[PDB]
RNA sequence: AUGGUGAA
RNA sequence: GUUCUUUGUAAAGUGCCUUCGAAGAGUCGAGUUGUUUGGAUGCAGCUCUAAGUGGGUGGUUCCAUCUAAAGCUAA
RNA sequence: GUUUGACCUCAAAUCAGGUAGGAGUACCCGCUGAAUAUCAAUAAGCGGAGGAAAAGAAACCAACCGGGAUUGCCUUAGUAACGCGAGUGAAGCGGCAAAAGCUCAAAUUUGAAAUCUGGUACCUUCGGUGCCCGAGUUGUAAUUUGGAGAGGG
């Protein structure tokens, strides 16, 4: 059997599914010549000009309920980085899905089981667990991908959840639907909030 | 220990005065290919008065054109031309002429500044700046014509 | 070897220009090259061949990919039992603990 | 190290001192009230032109890091040391004439400022220059509990209303390199680029 | 423009400064193959004069001849032989010393595009022209045939032996003259 | 004489 | 013949006036050595190597005719 | 800078788009080539093309009241000339067949490398267009090839 590193080379696994699997990325290593090229010339116009995983996710994913053997490890990533080198656009675009995520779960209020602990505040549907609003205190381009991955997942699942503005300044399925239905709750510094009024 | 001809190049413009030649040239570009086309679409698009354009001359044959005319007023000179000959007379050329030359090294260098890959020599015949260029032909004289 | 060379030629500057061919209208005008590919893209844009960029900057301006087809925690509240927290002397045998806490808030 | 960069350093100081000068003796004479021998009287502030209330509005602060070129004066200096904002109070009568002295070194909502809150969380504590982080909401009530905040949501709130922790609390709290970061580094420049009698710019 | 004075230069072909220019470049080239692809002409205004151009299609190629069928005539052929694929157009001169001489040859390809939609050079793509050198059409290969007009060519203005088998024919009409 | 054949 | 297009202050020609007005170098040439011619020419190894109102080919003071050392082209 | 870029040079890829060998050979072109003058620029050998090949529009022929690309025939002519011995042996003019002139180097498009190869998507597909990539400034297009030619009115 080739071994991992020969196998990466050539491209412990079995060679009938893999020799196969050898058929954009490699493509832009080009971009960061020219982009070199456009700095020696002095000139900024045409680095300008220069400048100006969906297939993965369908082989890895066939069906939409495949999607949840993984899910569990995608909202972990998505849910610390929304809280956490990562540019604070990722950060913001992360901390959106989630958003977006929590929105449609309170829409359909498609929650079952909750535990809170130290670690942070596990929840139930699939299981899923976010961190503490607090700061945190290791190779992040390993991280970066999972996040990328994760996040193009998510943007098909909520798409295919979905198909099925001053607030962004202050910011009977189960008994916890059919429990506290039309209780109206408020809630202090620590539903109307408090918070709110300053 | 050559022809006096010949070494008259690996004498070159010091550090300072031709990072401000080469500062004082960036400003006067050409417009390249892309940056023209997008220009001339635009006027096409609005058509569907004009003042002259500026910017250096680097053809060897155009600048030679335009030396012996007294037009040029300073003329950059590559040393790392493999046909010697093409250079070896523009210098004395230029003395005739009494128009300051300066001998920069590096032919690539020289046409990072003309959006090309390499460019022998490179010539201004107007200017935007006229103080400028002048305080630098003074220096370039002072500093190259004077010494060597 | 290299003896030196006089500048017999060169010691005095050339008074006056050497070449002819008076200076041409077009160097006094705009290019009139110009003027014929300004023409050029306004026929082609007459065509409808070439889009103003302009309206490139319009037109530089979400699907199911799936359809159909056929293919825990360990007790570590914030306010747990006190067996379930490790004593202090087992906490160096130890080296996440559950741990005892007023209220959510501390 | 070559000549051009000291004269450039002092040519930049001496401009920079003279406007700060004149910035200096304008909010001294308008202090008097004597609007018979400054262009301006009153007071203005640029976000466009508006006018300075009196209302002692609190804003967030930014670091400019610059001009570069201008060597930062003495006043400045223990400007920027007292509000330790050298590193890379309110808008008082008494506070503007010494940040207009600093505005070319420097520059929300609840969402902001609740964020900018909770993810720096500065707290000093015992080494003792220790700052790591929020660690524990009970840190604060030890520290600073004895003044009403049980915990930094409460420092939070007071910040954005117009409480008392809002002071207190100053006791208490394409960045890269190589060719591909250099374009972004270059695009910024653009948008990162001053008359003593004109409005404080934001 | 700078050509002629290129000209001139090269006129004076003993001078001291061509001297050290021809034993700098005799020496480079002795570190390199016999034949070789040349990246650029040394000699441009000879070989824009000869027809060479600045183009996708040409190409310029330096050959080492043994000194002492002339030393170009066998530069041509061995380029020719080489460059199988490519038509030699014309060569000229480029240094010599006591061991060997040394010819710069511009060939043309003709499969190129832009040489076959080029009306001033689709003319060598024609089959006629395959092998100019090796039936002598090149410029040294005329000058060695003699072909030229006057009285010093009558015995040689158009083949040698086209002249021998004409005087040698016995022409013999229908009706005896 | 020209060009080839085999033969220690 | 039939039918759509031209266009763009686009490209040429005629006569006049006006200001300018480039020309294939290790090439021509001489020397020598091999070669061809019924021609003394040409071909070829090598020392040297030419000028721009210049150079080549022919005769009684020179006069007649072209502008070599690049190339394409049916009959 | 106890670094990072511009090129130039040199290698490699089961890279993409291309061409080269060889066969035939009466004629064509070049090299070589026997049995000091003669068989002889023949015989044989090698290399390179087509339906024809080569040559071709004079640094020509002539000394005339001049002709004006090359090529083939008659004539010039068995003459001039030579080896003056056996022998070799032209060419202008004249008549006929057929006729076509052109393209670069050379002096600035510099008020716009205006040029061209390749990739991509279409259409009316021996090609055209929008975009991109690369070559080109050590010169790609137009304007001039001595009959002159070029900037202007």
């Amino acid at each position: 059997f080739i071994t991992r590193s020969q196998a990466v080379r050539k491209l412990f696994y079995y060679a009938k599914d893999i020799q196969y699997l050898m058929h954009k990325f490699r493509e832009h290593k080009t971009f960061a010549r020219k982009l070199t090229r456009a700095l020696g010339r002095g000139e900024v116009s045409s680095a300008k000009r220069l400048e100006e995983l969906d297939h993965i996710i369908k082989e890895r994913y066939p069906s939409f309920p495949d999607a949840i053997r993984d899910i569990d490890d995608a909202l972990n990533m998505l849910f610390l980085f929304s809280n956490l080198q990562v540019s604070s656009k990722i950060i913001n675009d992360a901390q959106k899905i989630c958003n977006q995520w929590l929105a449609y779960v309170a829409k359909e209020r498609l929650v079952r089981k909750v535990f809170v602990s130290i670690k942070g505040v596990y929840y139930q549907a699939v299981r899923w667990l976010v961190p503490f609003k607090f700061p945190e205190n290791v190779d992040f381009r390993i991280m970066l991908t999972f996040l990328e991955f994760y996040s193009t997942l998510l943007h098909f699942v909520l798409y295919k959840l979905y198909t099925d503005l001053k607030k962004d300044k202050i910011i009977y399925d189960s008994p916890v639907a059919s429990l506290f239905s039309a209780f109206v709750f408020y809630v202090s510094r620590e539903v109307i909030s408090e918070a709110a009024m300053d | 220990k050559v022809p006096p001809t010949i070494a008259q190049f690996q004498y070159t413009l010091d550090r300072n005065t031709a990072a401000e030649t080469f500062k004082l040239f960036n400003k006067y570009r050409p417009e390249t290919a892309a940056e023209k086309k997008e220009r001339l679409t635009k006027e096409a698009a609005a058509v569907a008065a004009s003042p002259k354009p500026y910017a250096v001359k680097y053809g060897l044959n155009h600048v030679v054109a335009l030396i012996e005319n007294k037009k040029a007023k300073l003329v950059l000179i590559a040393n790392d031309v493999d046909p010697i000959e093409l250079v070896v007379f523009l210098p004395a050329l230029c003395k005739k002429m009494g128009v300051p030359y300066a001998i920069v090294k590096g032919k690539a260098r020289l046409g990072t500044l003309v959006n090309q890959k390499t460019s022998a020599v490179a010539a201004l015949t107007e200017v935007r700046d006229e103080a400028a260029l002048a305080k630098l032909v003074s220096t370039i004289d002072a500093n190259f014509a004077d010494k060597y | 070897p290299y003896e030196p060379l006089i500048d017999w030629f060169t010691r005095h500057e050339e008074v006056m220009p050497l070449t002819a061919v008076p200076e041409p209208k077009r160097r006094f005008v705009p290019s009139k090259n110009e003027a014929k590919r300004v023409m050029k893209i306004v026929r082609a844009i007459r065509e409808g061949r070439i889009i103003p960029p302009k309206k490139l900057k319009e037109m530089k301006e979400q699907y199911d990919l799936w359809g159909d087809s056929t293919e825990p925690t360990n007790e570590e509240s914030y306010n747990p039992p006190e067996e379930y927290l490790l004593s202090p002397e087992e906490k160096e045998a130890w080296e996440f603990i559950p741990q005892k806490y007023s209220a959510l808030r501390k | 190290v070559r000549a051009e960069s000291i004269v450039a350093k002092t040519l930049a100081t001496s401009r920079e001192k003279e406007r700060i000068k004149r910035v200096s003796i304008l909010e001294d004479k308008k202090a008097k009230n004597e609007t018979q021998h400054i262009a301006s009287g009153k007071d203005f502030i640029l976000k466009e032109k508006t006018t300075y209330d009196g209302k002692p509005a609190l804003l967030f602060i930014v670091r400019v890091r610059g001009p570069l070129a201008v060597n930062i004066p003495n006043k400045a200096f223990k400007i920027l040391s007292l509000l330790r904002l050298v590193e890379t109070v309110k808008l008082t009568k008494n506070v503007y004439p010494l940040l207009k002295v600093i505005a070319p070194y420097v520059v929300p909502s609840l969402s902001s400022i609740r964020s900018l809150i909770q993810k720096r969380g500065r707290i000093i504590y015992k080494a003792e220059p220790h700052e790591i982080v929020l660690n524990d909401n009970n840190i604060v009530e030890e520290q600073l509990g004895d003044h009403g905040i049980i915990c930094v949501e409460d420092i939070i709130h007071e910040i954005a209303t117009m409480g008392e922790s809002f002071s207190v609390c100053n006791f208490f709290l394409v960045s890269g390199f190589g060719s591909l970061n250099r374009l972004r580094k270059i695009k910024q420049r653009e948008a990162e680029s001053n008359a003593a009698t004109a409005p404080v710019i934001e | 423009g700078a050509y002629k004075y290129l000209e001139e230069l090269q006129r004076k072909k003993q001078s001291d400064v061509l001297r050290f220019l021809q034993r700098v470049r005799v020496w480079e080239y002795r570190q390199k193959n016999v034949i070789h692809r040349a990246a650029r002409p040394t000699r441009p205004d000879k070989a824009r004069r000869l027809g060479y151009k600045a183009k996708q299609g040409f190409v310029i190629y330096r050959v080492r001849v043994r000194r002492g069928r002339s030393l170009r005539a066998t530069a041509e052929e061995r380029v020719g032989r080489r460059a199988a694929n490519l038509r030699v157009l014309n060569s000229y001169w480029v240094n010599q010393d006591s061991t060997y001489k040394y010819f710069e040859v511009i060939l043309v390809d003709p499969q190129h595009k832009a040489i076959r939609r080029d009306a001033r050079y689709n003319w060598i793509c024609d089959p006629v022209h395959k092998h100019r050198e090796a039936r002598g059409l090149t410029a040294t290969g005329k000058k060695s045939r003699g072909i030229n007009k006057g009285h010093k060519f009558n015995n040689t203005k158009a083949g040698r032996r086209k002249t021998w088998k004409r005087q040698n024919t016995l022409s013999l009409w229908r009706y005896r003259k």
